[PDB]
């Protein structure tokens, strides 16, 4: 377990833990999911929490979040659901993630970064050189380190 | 680090949670 992996868990946790109190509530979970275009009910959010709420206090703490990531990621992402994620980034749905669209989802999520950092990410994934990220490029980027 | 992979991960998680 590296400090960078820990830093990554922390970053992810803090995208949900908006008030920084060390627990993720239904309110906070819902906030993230709404920003990504979904509309779960309060009861549905509670059911999500209950799956990993090992201490039974009704909210997600750091290790319970790690468990959620352990399970609910590397399920076995199929074609269709990878396309769903792409669609989140391709805001206008023209088939090409622009730097501006990438910036927008990241900001909506709660990430804070300069247009410089966004451009860097784009250029990293832009295999064919048009300054944008298409579906194939997006899929390929996720296989790299 | 893996900025896009981390964010992708969060988007894929959220998609997975709305089962
Ligand atoms: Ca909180
Ligand atoms: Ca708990
Ligand atoms: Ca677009
Ligand atoms: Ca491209």
């Amino acid at each position: 377990l590296t400090e960078e992996q820990i830093a990554e868990f922390k970053e992810a946790f803090s995208l949900f833990d908006k008030d920084g109190d060390g627990t993720i509530t239904t309110k906070e979970l819902g906030t993230v999911m709404r920003s990504l275009g979904q509309n779960p009910t309060e009861a549905e959010l509670q059911d999500m929490i209950n799956e990993v709420d090992a201490d039974g206090n009704g909210t997600i703490d750091f290790p319970e979040f790690l468990t959620m990531m352990a399970r609910k990621m590397k399920d076995t992402d199929s074609e269709e659901e990878i396309r769903e994620a792409f669609r989140v980034f391709d805001k206008d749905g023209n088939g090409y993630i622009s730097a501006a669209e990438l910036r927008h989802v990241m900001t909506n999520l709660g990430e804070k970064l300069t247009d410089e950092e966004v451009d860097e990410m784009i250029r990293e994934a832009d295999i064919d050189g048009d300054g944008q990220v298409n579906y194939e490029e997006f899929v390929q980027m996720m296989t790299a380190k | 680090r893996r900025r896009w992979k981390l964010d992708f991960s969060i988007v894929s998680l959220c998609n997975h949670l709305t089962r």
